[PDB]
């Protein structure tokens, strides 16, 4: 059986230099916390964040920052930048065949 | 280095062939609304085709070896299968478990229009 992974909130609406903590719960346990987060923008591929569940990829900003174990996961970003307002998504490879949750956007604030 | 081929535009039931050329890849698209799903990919070692059940009988994922082209033709399209499709490689290796997908290709539209 598949293992299916639900964020949460479907859109974080923020302002820049805010926090913003974007979680990810599975449906089952995922074995050696196995999780992966990606960033995604607008007419490009995916980049890898974190691994491991709070491994930072090299190269990542020190703002960016994973937990969590068993069936819920967090990507937290201590800070936003401008940048930083994206769709994420959540993977697991803890089991075949690897899956990825339906994706948060973080959005700017309305005025 | 994963650089896919072309845009696609397809009618309703037929079939779409998307390549990568690599310089044992997944392929995972990202389906408005639908976030990414992983659909198959060539595993390591017996360098053979898995599947995702959802796409179980109407993908095909072939990789040829001599150019480090993987392709992956999906069939009997239907309009929720307008997509952007990615091929991705986590990256003998001796080091920890890593499923990760690290490296992407910049991947392929394919828009179902009737």
């Amino acid at each position: 059986m598949e293992i299916v992974l639900t964020q949460s909130p479907g859109t974080l609406s923020l302002s820049p230099g805010e926090r913003a903590t974007l979680s990810c719960r599975a449906s089952q346990s995922v074995s050696s916390s196995y999780l992966a987060w990606y960033q995604q923008k607008p007419g490009q591929a995916p980049r890898l964040l974190i691994y491991g569940a709070s491994s930072r990829a090299t190269g990542i900003p020190d703002r960016f920052s994973g937990s969590g174990s068993g069936t819920d996961f967090t990507l937290t970003i201590s800070r936003l930048e401008p940048e930083d307002f994206a769709v994420y998504y959540c993977q697991q490879y803890g089991s075949s065949p690897s899956t990825f949750g339906q994706g948060t956007k973080v959005e700017i604030k309305r005025l | 280095q994963l650089v896919q081929s072309g845009a696609e535009v397809k009618k309703p039931g037929s079939s779409v062939k998307v390549s990568c050329k690599a310089s044992a890849i997944s392929w995972v698209r990202q389906a408005p609304g639908q976030g990414l799903e992983w659909m198959g990919g060539i595993i390591p070692i017996f360098g053979t085709a898995n599947y995702a059940q959802k796409f179980q009988g109407r993908v095909t994922i072939t990789a040829d070896k001599s150019t480090s082209t993987a392709y992956m033709e999906l069939s009997s399209l239907r309009s929720e299968d307008t997509a952007v499709y990615y091929c991705a490689r986590e990256g003998g290796w001796l080091g920890k478990p890593i499923g990760a997908f690290a490296y992407w290709g910049q991947g392929t539209l394919v828009t179902v229009s009737s």
